[PDB]
């Protein structure tokens, strides 16, 4: 049980360090800057 | 080259588009009257599509 307590604490440490990695590696923007984005439909209307 | 039959067909289709509830007076059947309004309708569709794009 005494070792299991530290196992729980280390697992808590591992999960709270797991939860920080995915926030810094989010591909929100998905050369994309050179091309006209289809989501940016204002540029599409401008071209049309 | 759109013939005068297709020209007048597009004019007839454009008459109910423009007037709608407004009455449609009769035109003299000659190539001049059919020819002039064709360019007006052709550019009116273009500018209305463009203004649709601007509004959206």
């Amino acid at each position: 049980r005494q070792l299991e307590n530290l196992v729980q604490e280390l697992s808590q440490s591992n999960m709270m360090l797991y939860k920080q990695l995915e926030m810094l590696t989010d591909p929100s923007v998905s050369n994309p800057r050179n091309t006209i984005d289809t989501k940016d439909y204002s540029t599409h209307r401008l071209y049309q | 080259m759109e013939p005068q039959e297709e020209r007048e067909t597009q004019v007839a289709a454009w008459l109910k588009k423009i007037f709608g509830d407004h009455p449609i007076p009769q035109y003299e059947v000659n190539p001049r009257t059919t020819e002039i309004l064709h360019h007006l309708s052709e550019r009116n569709r273009v500018r209305d599509r463009d203004v649709y794009l601007v509004i959206e």
